[PDB]
């Protein structure tokens, strides 16, 4: 029965090697397909594989349990572990050892797992975790803007004063509450007067003023 | 001495040519300009229902050119003023 | 002349002795 | 159950063999159920026929036909010829876009040309690639021939709508995990907020191929929703493991302390730069060098970057050290010009007594005592290095078109302690052969010439060398060319183990050697005939590249004394070409790239050394 | 794939070899209904290449010969010797029509695809068949095309489009497509078609290659093991047996001799599908089709060997080599004269 | 790691006198929720 291995799996998670429960859990997975604990064991794989940085596979095991479980007590955690394995990938151990700030890399990561949280947070607005996915989506609304920020800022570098204004109005569009559009509103005056467009200068000017401390 | 530096030629903002502005007409629609010109790039974000319709070129490290025109309408999305500057000054 | 690779795209050897190793990035 | 032959019914115009030569299917050298193949070799038939005028050609049926117990496959086509007719002239109308006299110039053709399916398609796709440089995203273009059968003559029919502008709203990347977005949007020519075209578009996947960081570039060209006129212009891009760290130590009873350890990148952390570090350390040599390159240090292409090195040994002895900084800048699409200053102070002694050495001595006033070790000199020069580079390739890792030029050198400033200048030529040319770019064409040549200023010699130490996996193919590195002449003795090594020749009692006269010293100026070619690969797992298809190859050099010495030393071989000849073949294997594994190779130095001179089996860390191409 | 024995059995009468000489090259690996003909005591016989002989019937020498090629002719369908001419078709859909006296061709024609089987000439017309599925009747007289009537077919096999038979001028053809068809020679005017065989299994099952007319019977069978006995005026099937192959068959002495898809030799009688017999020992090993000779039954093999059989019950009567490289074609016999080719050029009289 | 505690407080501009600033996106949204439980560290993230 699963009931010796499971409990020793348990006991490596609680304290031990994660590879000797993952391959525990396999075995039990696959020679036990669908027992009582087939659902705790895909659980718990996918916890195990998030501890390891298994990514590929917590991301596989989250959208097989979903298909096979649409309607779970205790969905709500899936998801939540779903949010937290997208956010994963946007670290970088070597990146971060040398202190290189990586908000202008590729963002859809960003955006994916933001996708995930608010989804989260809008379906079981009452479960324990919200909280903390509420943390995760102030974080990363401001990892969103501040790669708008740095394209804005390289383009007024070579001059396309057309793409500096569309893409400032964007991020104000989608991003009112954050720092890097309250600096990046003097990107919006210089591109402004760079063209001969005064009457809109001033309208920024204003906007500066009236927001300054 | 920069001149020498290769530069790559720089294009901004919509297509702009007399055979097209020499078209446009106080009464037209913003259907009726955005069929004649082609879609606006810039506009007033800030509540004013204006378009901005800009022509720039800094080709071969020549001088900057630019043909402005602004076009303002009413709340009813009818045309009520043309501003066109034909060159920086 | 002992050896390992340790992780996909890192190798290691040990063997007086000339031990090294390579990450690549 | 093979096919046992191909037979065509009703071909007057060209024979059985000649049309079945541009089959896929093949009876002779057999294949089976390749339907596929009878597909395109059907509509291979087809336009074979069409490129000669005969616009009424058809096909009726296709028949094939198994033999019976599976013993063998008959195909058969059914065809029915027409006649060759001439073509009158094109009418072009519709929606033009102004442009009539580029439109119709691009169309003219020569009257009493046969009609020719294919100039049909060209004229098709020189019409879109036109409205698609001025900014018309999506023409669309059709055209029917009008057959005047009475006059055996056709007259083409052409209609143009070019529709509308498209501008780019945004342009995005996706896939770049480590380098920088500011590294992707400065090799971009189609800017944000302008007219859309497909001949600026297209530059931004050569740049970045060029860059040379990448294993594809898709590029594509997404519509907006819900608006007439814009276009999402979008990168995907697969990023390489780029360089590597390289450590190791050495320890033992007899060995000693020693070690050996390294970083290379050519994308440091992902902010463009490149970098390079290097060190060493045992017992008897010491080595360090340290350079750092910015590509970009202005928005318009201005480069910056420059090194750092020492070294020494001890048995001669010899020590150096410098430094070197230079600025590079582009002056067009392709060209760029490259300049800067250096250091380079070195010292030598207790050097071994050779003709080629003491001749340069004796040019700078040095009078060394024959045959005395104890000596010493010290140089302190000052450089200026400059350079011109041309590249047209289009990939990083395999090229595959264009070509490569790198002529650099550099000269003594007035004041050094020694007078001299130095040329250095390096070309490589890919030219394919085949549509599938499997088969190529590949030259390489090097060029280099050295000389002094005033009278003076070039310093020895700058002296050209070749031989080697790098250069010339199968010979033991650095050992062609002219060899030292020795003297005939107070030396620590005297008592035993010494060079005869070089010995008290060994030598009494001048003796050649096996002692490479290289020479003044250099030449060497070689040509490789690039192949695919017989087989290999698809998941390594791309990363490996085989080829044959002829290799030749040769290096001589300029202002060798053949008078003085008649009794030996006058190294003034240039004639003396070395020359070896042989087969080699490129790859670019996960650690970095790998050369290996074998040739055959089938043509030899006296004093050459041979090595077969090679292999190395090119960092070359 | 699988074994091809061979008996081990006495030869009774160690049949002696009458003559034998060769033509060219001969028919190789290709498979074609190239055979030899005798009439008037002279046989006629051809090259895959292009030459033609005929031969005195009774020893062998060469008494006439013409090379019909230029490109190889590529001579095909057999010879038909009928009244003064001699007609032979061709892979490039040359039709030669020569006369028997005198070997110069009499005239060259075309019709329009692959003539690969038997001319037949009667009621003043030579009947062609061609891979396409056109049937066309010709002039005796000149080659003039007189009618032609149009098959279909599945893009499957090789069937040999089987010569038609002819009765009170009408003629019955064994179409491609599976289905036997009657039409009027007169005019090519179709008068009733009859399916022999379906199946399920369309895409592979192979269809019709020759129908025989006997007292107003038609006897007629598929490779796809089905043989059926029709009447001649309608489509209406007397009896069905799951039998049948590519070879010809046999219908005499009220019996139907066959040779199986198989290789199976068997013997059926004439009012229905009751077996008389069957042998085995040539089972899956190639069997060329069977021709009656004094009696006996006489089947020839890939590898050159001979077999008389016994036709009351199928025993083996003789176990003969003549030529070790092979028969691929029709043996053929008449007037007391048993006339075979091997695989290649060479010709033997028995 | 914890470095999502230290993110700014998100402090929403306001309109100046006159002009008013571009309208919002319905996208990216935040609801507003009480933020009673547990964060980083603090929070048991083991299976039920």
């Amino acid at each position: 029965p699963p009931n010796e291995i499971y409990a020793t799996a348990q006991q490596k998670l609680q304290d031990g090697n994660w590879r000797q429960a993952i391959t525990q859990l396999e075995a039990l997975d696959n020679r036990y397909p669908f027992g009582p604990y087939s659902q705790q064991v895909q659980l718990d794989l996918i916890y195990a594989y998030y501890k390891n940085a298994d990514l590929p596979l917590a991301q596989a095991a989250i959208d097989r349990f979903i298909r096979l479980n649409p309607t779970h007590p205790n969905i709500d955690y899936v998801m939540y572990m779903r949010g937290l394995t997208n956010m994963a990938l946007d670290d970088s151990a070597l990146q971060g050892f040398f202190g290189v700030d990586r908000s202008d890399r590729d963002p859809q990561h960003a955006r994916a797992a933001f996708s995930d949280f608010s989804k989260l947070v809008r379906g079981y607005p009452n479960s324990q975790y919200t909280t903390d996915a509420t943390k995760r989506l102030v974080f990363l609304k401001d990892r969103l803007a501040k790669y708008e920020y740095s394209v804005a800022e390289y383009y007024t570098e070579r001059g396309a004063w057309v793409a500096v204004v569309n893409r400032v109005e964007g991020m104000l569009r989608d991003y009112p509450d954050t720092q890097a559009t309250r600096d990046a509103l003097p990107l919006m005056e210089n591109a402004y007067r760079q063209m001969q467009m005064n009457a809109q200068a001033e309208k920024v000017a204003k906007i500066i003023a009236a927001n300054s401390s | 001495l920069e001149r020498v530096v290769y530069r790559p030629d720089i294009n901004q903002g919509n297509y702009l040519t007399a055979n097209d502005v020499s078209k446009i007409r106080v009464g037209m629609t913003q259907q009726q300009v955005a069929y004649a010109l082609g879609t606006p790039l810039m506009s007033d974000p800030f509540g004013t229902n204006t378009w901005f319709y800009v022509f720039r070129q800094q080709p071969g490290h020549e001088g900057v050119t630019q043909q402005t025109l602004t076009l303002t309408f009413n709340s009813s999305g009818v045309l009520t003023n043309i501003d066109n500057k034909p060159a920086l000054s | 002349g002992l050896n390992a690779e340790i992780r996909d795209n890192v190798r290691f050897g040990l063997e007086a002795v000339n031990a090294n190793f390579r990450y690549c990035f | 159950a093979e096919i046992q032959q191909i037979n065509i019914v009703g071909n007057h115009a060209f024979t059985t063999d000649e049309l079945i030569s541009h089959f896929q299917l093949r009876d002779e050298v057999d294949r089976k159920y390749q339907k596929q193949k009878l597909a395109g070799d059907l509509e291979t038939l087809r336009s074979y026929y069409l490129d000669r005028g005969y616009a009424r050609f058809n096909i009726d049926s296709t028949q094939v036909s198994l033999t019976p117990d599976k013993k063998g496959i008959y195909v058969t086509v059914n065809i029915t010829e027409g006649d060759q007719y001439k073509l009158s002239g094109v009418e072009v109308s519709g929606n033009l876009a102004g442009h009539s006299a580029e439109i119709e110039q691009l169309t003219k053709i020569e009257p009493g040309e046969l009609y020719n399916g294919t100039k049909v398609t060209k004229m098709e796709d020189d019409i879109k690639k036109l409205l698609g440089r001025y900014g018309y995203a999506y023409p669309r273009v059709q055209s029917m021939p009008e057959i005047n059968d009475a006059d055996k003559t056709v007259k083409l029919r052409v209609n143009v709508d070019a529709g509308n502008r498209f501008y780019v709203r945004k342009i995005r990347f996706e896939g770049n995990d480590t380098s920088k977005d500011a590294v992707l949007r400065r090799e971009m020519r189609q800017m944000e907020g302008a007219w859309l075209g497909s001949d600026l578009v297209d530059q931004g996947k050569e740049r970045l191929n060029r860059l040379g960081f990448f294993e594809t570039v898709d590029t594509d060209t997404q519509r907006v929703p819900g608006s007439p006129d814009q276009v999402d212009v979008v990168y995907k891009v697969k990023e390489r493991n780029t360089g590597c760290f390289n450590f190791g130590i050495g320890y033992g009873t007899e060995s000693g302390v020693s070690f050996q350890a390294g970083v290379q990148q050519d994308n440091w952390l992902g902010t463009g730069y490149a970098v390079g570090i290097n060190g060493t350390k045992n017992d008897y040599q010491t080595y360090a060098e340290l350079s750092v390159t910015n590509p970009y240090f202005t928005v318009d292409g201005v480069s910056l970057g420059g090194r750092l090195f020492y070294n020494d040994f001890q048995a001669y002895t010899n020590k150096s050290y410098g430094t070197d900084v230079t600025l590079g800048f582009p002056i067009n699409e392709y060209n760029s010009l490259r300049a800067g200053l250096g250091y380079v102070h070195n010292s030598l002694s207790n050097m071994q007594p050779q003709v080629a050495m003491w001749r340069y001595l004796y040019s700078m006033g040095e009078h060394p005592s024959t045959s005395d070790q104890d000596n010493s000199f010290k140089t302190d020069d000052f450089t200026f290095n400059y350079g011109w580079t041309y590249n047209k390739l289009d990939r990083g890792y395999f090229p595959t078109d264009g070509s490569r030029v790198n002529l650099t050198g550099k000269v003594t400033i007035p004041g050094s302690d020694n007078e001299y200048y130095k040329v250095t030529l390096d070309t490589a040319t890919y030219v394919p052969i085949d549509d599938d770019h499997k088969w190529v064409v590949l030259g390489r040549t090097r060029w280099g010439y050295g000389d002094g200023l005033g009278g003076k010699e070039m310093p020895f130490y700058e002296n050209f060398y070749a031989g080697g996996s790098s250069t010339v193919r199968g010979f033991q590195s650095n050992t062609i060319g002219p060899k030292a002449v020795y003297f005939p003795q107070a030396s620590n090594y005297d008592p035993d183990y010494d060079y005869e020749c070089a010995t008290q009692d060994g030598a009494k006269d001048l003796c050649k050697s096996d002692d490479a010293v290289g020479g003044n100026a250099m030449a060497v070619a070689s040509l490789e005939f690039i192949t695919p690969t017989p087989f290999i797992s698809d998941k390594y298809a791309n990363s490996v590249r085989t080829s044959f190859f002829w290799d030749m050099g040769t290096v001589w010495d300029t202002n060798w004394d053949s008078s003085q030393y008649s009794g030996y071989p006058d190294y003034s000849d240039p004639s003396n070409i070395r020359m070896s073949a042989g087969i080699a294997l490129q790859w670019m594994s996960p650690l970095g790239p790998l050369v290996f190779s074998y040739a055959q130095p089938f043509k030899k001179y006296d004093g050459d050394k041979a090595e077969q089996f090679q292999f190395n860390i090119g960092k070359t191409w | 794939v699988k074994m091809s024995p061979l008996p081990t059995v006495e030869n009774q009468f160690t049949p002696t070899t009458a003559w034998s000489t060769s033509v060219g090259s001969g028919i190789g690996n290709f498979y074609s209904n190239l055979h030899p003909a005798l009439a008037d005591n002279v046989v006629y016989a051809a090259d895959r290449a292009g030459l033609v002989k005929a031969l005195n019937a009774d020893d062998g020498k060469e008494i006439w010969s013409v090379s019909l090629a230029e490109e190889p002719a590529l001579l095909s369908g057999g010879v038909t010797v009928s009244g003064g001419h001699v007609y032979i078709g061709s892979e490039k859909a040359q039709v030669y029509a020569l006369n028997t006296s005198d070997g110069t061709v009499a005239w060259q024609t075309k019709v329009a695809g692959e003539a690969l089987s038997r001319p037949v000439v009667s009621d003043g017309l030579v009947l062609i068949h061609t891979s396409n599925g056109q049937l066309q009747a010709l002039n005796e007289a000149d080659g003039a095309v007189k009618w032609t009537v149009n098959l279909d077919m599945p893009s499957l096999s090789l069937r040999g489009e089987s010569a038609p038979t002819t009765a009170f001028g009408a003629a019955v053809v064994g179409g491609d497509n599976g289905r036997v068809s009657a039409v009027l020679m007169e005019q090519g005017q179709m008068i009733w078609q009859q399916r022999i065989s379906q199946a399920t299994g369309s895409t592979e099952i192979d269809r019709l290659s020759t129908p025989v007319v006997v007292n107003g019977v038609v006897f007629a069978l598929a490779y796809n093991g089905n043989l059926t006995a029709l009447d001649l005026r309608s489509g209406q099937i007397m009896w069905k047996r799951e039998l049948g192959s590519v070879n010809d068959f046999i219908v005499d002495g009220n019996r139907i001799y066959l040779v199986d898809q198989n290789d199976r030799v068997m013997a059926l009688t004439i009012d229905g599908g009751v077996t008389l017999w069957t042998q085995s020992d040539l089972l899956h090993r190639l069997l060329t089709s069977p021709v009656l000779y004094n009696g006996n039954l006489v089947v020839g093999d890939s590898e050159g060997y001979l077999h008389w059989i016994n036709v009351e019950d199928g025993r083996f009567v003789a176990q003969q080599k003549v030529d070790s490289s092979g028969f691929q074609t029709e043996p053929v016999a008449a007037d007391g004269k048993l006339l075979i080719q091997a695989k290649d050029g060479t010709v033997y009289s028995i | 790691d914890e470095a999502y505690l230290e993110a700014a407080p998100l402090a929403e501009l306001h309109a100046p006198a006159g002009m008013i600033l571009p309208v919002t996106s319905g996208d990216y949204a935040i609801p507003v929720t009480n933020g009673s439980g547990a964060v980083g560290k603090a929070l048991d993230i083991r299976p039920p």
